[PDB]
């Protein structure tokens, strides 16, 4: 009687999490921002 | 000894006085698949 080393079954698919640290940018909400301003008075915004 | 006599204290009443005794003769069988402990299923521990 031998004990053969039968494989390891082999993983299918992949899940990753990480809390992403940083805030998210949301260039979005301040784009979507309906008082958008006149080229004589334009706004500025600095996403760092 | 006491002319030619000794005392001595003979039983007059018995019992039966059980004992149980436990005599380990086995043990778990223990197998170890040594290159799945050592190195699981990775081929560079494997060639190593
Ligand atoms: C022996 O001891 C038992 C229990 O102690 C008792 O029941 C019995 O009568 C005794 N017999 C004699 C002969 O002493």
């Amino acid at each position: 009687v031998y004990d053969l080393s039968g494989f390891t079954v082999k993983p299918v698919a992949t899940v990753h999490r990480r809390i992403p640290d940083l805030p998210d940018c949301d260039i979005d909400k301040w784009l979507n921002n309906f008082n958008v301003p006149s080229p004589l008075n334009w706004e500025r915004k600095i996403f760092s | 000894s006491v002319g030619g006599l000794y005392e001595i204290k003979i039983p007059t009443n018995f019992t039966i006085v059980g004992q149980e005794e436990f005599i380990q003769t086995n043990s778990p069988k223990v197998t170890i698949d040594c290159s799945l402990f050592v190195c699981s299923n990775y081929a560079a521990c494997h060639d190593l």
